[PDB]
């Protein structure tokens, strides 16, 4: 039932706080933690994210100024004081500072807050972590956190919302190093990872929404809407009785292939057929990969609002039959639909898409080409080795991420025969 | 006076069990608080000093959401708390988890609760076990329970009501794996199993009841009508199938191929009319559109056939309709008969449900080779995924070995050949 | 040696240490183990002042290290715009090719330094230059699905 939420670094705390803000309005919780809804459905699965109402959230950072950013926000006063774990100085975009030095000293004090929130759960389902892979704390300390949580709670589900770097949003040349060193950690220690790519979020804001200079607020509006969409079935009763573990078992055919490509419709800053085709469109994906360049292993589509269940059924069959070639034929009925009656804020009809496609390799090949470009000239490698880190961890990491790409292409060209 | 114990396992089993026990109450005139203002119905209901009629049933699930509905529904007062058993975490659609890890933490508690119901029985005949083939609990925990019940109650019979998976009715990708694994491991612990195909029940609700998109209540209300006709012989005075043992005798000539097909007619919308003759409702049983399992019996042979009539049915009218039917082929060395049974009690429907109350109905129970079509479909889905070893790590990660997937599939290959030899 | 100290000075950005070391006769074209000169280091770490002093005192603008990397390759890779502009004005070879077949334009393109891509193009960077794997910055723009870059390369 219960999920413990961990938010790490500046990106992690920003997207983290916008998540709590979005879902609190859906569940009718005001900033003081008091319920004010008009439906019993809002309070039925409140135990999942809230403690009796207070978010079951842990707030970590090495930079103490993000505490003040968090408290400043609309729902900043809702989080528990004891749950804030902060350092004296940030990681300066150094994954090694986050993973091996400053972060590793503070990491034990975080596990004591986790252990406190976890020991208070009726039956803990798992962990939800928000972070970026480009920085130092969220990527370096966060992956360390993941590692220590997995050794303490090996039977629990570990899920991440991981934001991938793009030069379009942060032109910091060390971020591909930080993302590659983290993707290596995520392949071994997460059950499910939602790959939110800042390149995709920038291309949607810039080209589709036409925002000339998008801010983190414009990017985070899509991350928050995606986060609400994918967690819908965990938070509301409907025709589906499921948790993070059932999602994992049916979404992950092979252990390492647990990187999901989420999408949302409609895109903001409508009929059922128009919503269905948009969900399988590259312009609605939160990862910059063309889904028509690969094949889907598994797909989950959560629809939200009042609509004809029959129209949702036939339109979803109409896609598969028309586009037989994009779905692997060796996983029978690999497209699952869930229709939830409660729509999101300011809309009467929404669709959320969760794909496990072989086209995700495009996102990884982008990060690898950048890593490689920098790693060949040995650029800034001293910043990392100076924090007590081996040079061969850079080669472990690249090698592992390159293996992942090979697996995806293996299963993309595999026939049923 | 021979008692029957019903075990309802997982979501599907509990939800169909709720539909059943509500319908038995309407048939026997028992109130939602267990009081009855008026032997036969005592096979299914024990009595308390206070005059309460308590179902002889156990509801089990590894997570409580479903059973909590029962603890606050119309029949909250019908079951004592101890008959409703729940864990805090489910098998997550994984047979291994329901059988080897999570299921082992609660099997003992469940056996104590069954032993409490059994010590209240003067002549326990056996158990009726309801479950999905697809769920982690429905598949894994049930197979664990069937193994243990063979040891602790070795001379008693076990009948099953199993829900076969259908893509139209919210199935999980791994349901073909769970289905094959539970079948393999239960094949020697069950005496007779009535499969219910969710695709069949779903097409009947659409075709015959005009429902645009059925939900589990619609499907379950129809299912419970079929289950009640099968169990009517055990809860009323009767000539045919009066004890669990007679089901094997009448329907199962060969022990491994113990999956009879059930057909029910007439299925009429409460909206829709005149009344159907005994001849017409009998003919409907041979129409493939009325079967609990999607298969063509005209592309197969019969090993056994039972017709169970309910309501205003004169025996001479049946003999005429059966005579017409002979003028459909049988297995080589088996007899070419029909066993008929008549209960003159009118068929009951849930007040304000989707089914129309009719004057006469029939349930035909047949054991036909055409049911192998259902196994062929499941095995094919298993083969496509297993060739690539898709999803297998979830199973081996929960105490299972890969060799078990192979034994199970071999057992199904051998069951497909058993149907082809017969 | 005075060259070893000069290299550390250029890397560390010490403007005054650089000037003092050269006054005492330090090898302005000294190299470290990898074949890097004070100009490469200065160019890698964004020390434009040192880049200027070195170019005025006999620094080989088109020097190469063990892998064929010139200062311009590195300034483009890390994305120091003013440093790219100074090197070009002082005779940096816009189309220099390293051991991987990479030009400074390939690197600007890969790292997404779009302002540098414009500056290199305006200074005669060859858009038709292919690397060891046969890819041009235009090809890289297709593979990575980067329409912002594709548009800059179509002129
Ligand atoms: N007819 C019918 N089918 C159902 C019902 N509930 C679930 N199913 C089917 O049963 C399968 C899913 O198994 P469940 O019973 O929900 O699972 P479970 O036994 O609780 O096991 P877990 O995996 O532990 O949740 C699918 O084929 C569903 O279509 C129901 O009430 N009626
Ligand atoms: C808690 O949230 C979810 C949990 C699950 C699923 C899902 O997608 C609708 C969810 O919403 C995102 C799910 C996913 C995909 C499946 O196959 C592709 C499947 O077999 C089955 C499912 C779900 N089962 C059904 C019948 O929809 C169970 C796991
Ligand atoms: N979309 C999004 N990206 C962000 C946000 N904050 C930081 N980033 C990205 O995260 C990376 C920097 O990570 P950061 O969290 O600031 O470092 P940390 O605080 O040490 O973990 C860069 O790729 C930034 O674009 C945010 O609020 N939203
Ligand atoms: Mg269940």
């Amino acid at each position: 039932r219960e999920i413990v939420h961990i938010q790490a670094g500046q990106c992690g705390n920003q997207i983290g706080a916008k998540f709590w803000e979005v879902i609190s309005d859906e569940h009718g919780i005001d900033p003081t933690g008091s319920y004010h809804g008009d439906s019993d459905l809002q309070l039925e699965r409140i135990n999942v994210y809230y403690n009796e109402y207070v978010p079951r959230a842990i707030l970590v950072d090495l930079e103490p100024g993000t505490m003040d950013s968090v408290r400043s926000g609309p729902f900043g006063q809702i989080f528990r004081p004891d749950n804030f774990v902060f350092g004296q100085s940030g990681a300066g975009n150094n994954w090694a500072k986050g993973h091996y030095t400053e972060g590793a000293e503070l990491v034990d004090s975080v596990l004591d807050v986790v252990r406190k929130e976890s020991e208070s759960c009726d039956c803990l389902q798992g962990f939800q972590l928000t972070h970026s892979l480009g920085g130092g704390t969220g990527s370096g300390m966060g992956t360390l956190l993941i590692s220590k949580i997995r050794e303490e709670y090996p039977d629990r589900i570990m899920n991440t919302f991981s934001v991938m770097p793009s030069p379009k949003v942060s032109d910091t040349v060390v971020e591909p190093y930080n993302a590659t060193l983290s993707v290596h950690q995520l392949v071994e220690n997460t059950d499910e990872t939602y790959c939110i790519d800042n390149e995709a979020l920038y291309d949607i804001c810039f080209r589709t929404l036409k925002l000339t200079t998008p801010t983190y607020g414009d990017l985070n509006h899509l991350v928050s809407a995606t986060m609400s969409g994918v967690t819908t079935c965990l938070r509301f009763p409907g025709q589906l009785n499921a948790d993070l573990r059932k999602l994992a078992v049916n979404m992950v055919p092979f252990p390492r292939l647990h990187f999901f490509m989420p999408g949302f419709a409609p895109l903001t800053s409508l009929t059922v057929p128009e919503l269905t085709q948009q969900m399988f469109d590259s312009k609605n994906m939160m990862a910059a990969c063309d889904p028509r360049h690969g094949r889907y292993l598994t797909v989950a589509a959560i629809f939200r609002g009042r609509m004809s269940m029959k129209e949702v059924d036939e339109q979803m069959l109409n896609v598969q039959n028309k586009n037989s070639s994009y779905f692997v034929e060796w996983i029978p009925n690999n497209v699952k639909t869930a229709v939830c009656d409660i729509p999101p804020r300011g809309l009467k009809m929404s669709a959320t898409f969760i794909g496990n496609s072989t086209a995700i390799q495009e996102l990884f090949k982008r990060i690898s080409e950048q890593f490689t470009a920098m790693f060949r000239r040995k650029a800034f490698l001293h910043w990392y080795t100076g924090e007590g880190m081996d040079e061969m961890e850079f080669t472990e990491a690249e090698s592992n991420m390159n293996d992942l790409v090979s697996e995806y292409q293996q299963y993309q060209d595999a026939t049923a025969d | 006076m021979r008692e029957c114990i019903s075990i309802h396992v997982g979501q599907a089993g509990v939800q169909i069990g709720n539909a059943c026990w509500e319908l038995y109450c309407l048939e026997h005139g028992i109130q939602p608080d267990g009081q009855m203002p008026s032997d036969s119905f005592n096979t299914f209901f024990s009595e308390t000093g206070a005059g309460k009629h308590v179902p002889r049933a156990v509801f089990v699930d590894l997570e409580p959401t479903v059973i909590d509905e029962v603890r606050t529904g119309t029949y909250r007062q019908l079951f004592h708390p101890e008959q409703l058993i729940t864990g805090k975490e489910d098998a997550a659609n994984n047979y291994a988890r329901g059988h080897y890890t999570i299921g082992k933490e609660i099997i003992d508690l469940v056996l104590d609760r069954i032993r409490k119901l059994a010590d209240q029985c003067t002549g326990l005949q056996g158990f009726l076990v309801f479950h999905s083939f697809g769920g982690g609990t429905g598949s894994g925990f049930t197979s664990l329970l069937m193994e243990r019940l063979s040891v602790d109650y070795g001379k008693k019979s076990k009948l099953e009501f199993s829900i076969y998976p259908a893509p139209q009715v919210s199935t999980a990708v791994v349901e073909p794996y769970n289905s094959i694994l539970t079948t393999h491991t239960t094949l020697e612990h069950s005496d007779c199993a009535f499969m219910v195909d969710n695709e069949a029940i779903y097409d009947i609700c659409r075709r015959n009841l005009d429902i645009e998109r059925p939900t589990y209540t619609n499907l379950n209300r129809l299912i419970s009508q079929i289950v009640s006709s099968i169990t009517a012989s055990l809860r009323f005075d009767g000539a045919l199938n009066v004890d669990l043992t007679e089901f094997q005798t009448n329907l199962v000539p060969y022990p491994r191929i113990h999956f009879p097909l059930a057909t029910y007619a007439p299925v009429i919308s409460a909206e829709k009319h005149e009344q159907l003759s005994v001849a017409e409702i009998t003919n409907a049983c041979f129409e493939p559109a009325n079967q609990m399992v999607k298969c063509d019996p005209r592309h197969g042979k019969y090993m056994a056939c039972c017709l169970l009539y309910r309501g205003d049915v004169v025996p001479k009218d049946v003999n005429a309709a059966i005579a017409t039917i002979k003028t459909i082929q049988f297995v080589d060395w088996c007899p070419t008969g029909f066993k008929v049974g008549i209960n003159y009690q009118p068929p009951t429907v849930v007040p304000g449900g989707d089914l129309a109350k009719v004057q006469r109905a029939v349930c035909m129970l047949s054991n036909t080779t055409a049911i192998a079509e259902a196994w062929a479909r499941l095995d094919h889905k298993f083969d496509l995924m297993y060739a690539k070893r898709a999803f297998v790590h979830w199973y081996v990660g929960e105490g299972m070995e890969e060799g078990e997937f192979s034994e199970a599939r071999e057992d199904m290959a051998a069951l497909e050949k058993d149907y082809e030899e017969v | 040696d005075l060259g070893k100290k000069l290299l550390e000075a250029a890397r560390a950005g010490q403007d005054d240490e650089v000037r003092i070391l050269m006054a005492n006769g330090a090898d302005v074209n000294a190299t470290d183990a990898s074949g890097l000169t004070p100009l490469h280091l200065a160019a890698t770490y964004g020390h434009l002042e040192i880049v200027e002093v070195l170019l005025k005192h006999g620094a080989d603008v088109n020097a190469i290290d063990i892998m064929g990397s010139t200062p311009l390759h590195l300034a483009a890779l890390i994305g120091h715009l003013e440093i790219v502009e100074v090197l070009l004005k002082h005779g940096a070879d816009v189309n220099a090719v390293d051991t991987w077949g990479d030009t400074p334009l390939h690197l600007a393109a890969i790292m997404g330094h779009l302002e540098i891509v414009e500056v290199l193009l305006k200074h005669g960077a060859d858009v038709n230059a292919q690397d060891k794997f046969g890819k041009t910055a235009f090809d890289i723009s297709i593979d990575n699905g980067n329409e912002d870059l594709a548009e800059i390369l179509q002129k």
